[PDB]
Order: C-alpha cells, then structure tokens, then sequence
C-alpha cells in the first residue's frame, strides 16, 4: 500500500493512528516484517 | 490461656490480610490498577507492565 510519507510511524503495528484508524490496523507476534521507502519522483509530479 | 486458639485465628487473618495487601503492590510496574496500565500505555508496552 502507499502512504502519505510522514505517517510511517502510524503504520507501526499495535499502535493507533488516524490514517490507520480509517484504513488499516495490524495484529500485535504482528509476526511479519514491514518494509518501506520513499517513491517521490515515481508518483509525485501534482498527482 | 486461649492464646493458642487465638493464634490460629490471627495467623489465618494475618495471612489473608497480607494477600489483600499484596494486590496494591505495583511489583515494579508503573501502577497497580489494571485498567490504568491498558489505558495509559499502548498495547505493546502495556502488556509488559
């Protein structure tokens, strides 16, 4: 999934967040790993 | 002379009183109130306490 960019803290499992609350929650074990990186010029250009 | 009988009553009462007292002990956690731990701390850190 995509993210705004400054809310990478919000997607931390077991911790609530406004973007998380409307969109995504994770279990808390959440056993799986989380990988992220900026994709500025790939998807930002006024989009 | 009934102290021996009384001692049994006191010992049980003293032991039971200690058990109730132990409930208020935080045992190293931030607080001894269960709901306080869950409410104040996030679920990851709350379970530790």
């Amino acid at each position: 999934f995509v993210i705004r960019g400054d809310e990478v803290r919000q997607i931390a499992p077991g911790q609530t967040g406004n973007i998380a609350d409307y969109n995504y929650k994770l279990p808390d074990d959440f056993t799986g790993c989380v990988i992220a990186w900026n994709s500025n010029k790939l998807d930002s250009k006024g989009n | 002379a009934l102290g021996k009988l009384q001692d049994v009553v006191n010992h049980n009462a003293q032991a039971l009183n200690t058990l109730v007292k132990q409930l208020s002990s935080k045992f190293g956690a931030i607080s001894s109130v269960l709901n306080d731990i869950f409410s104040r701390l996030d679920p990851p850190e709350a379970e530790v306490q």
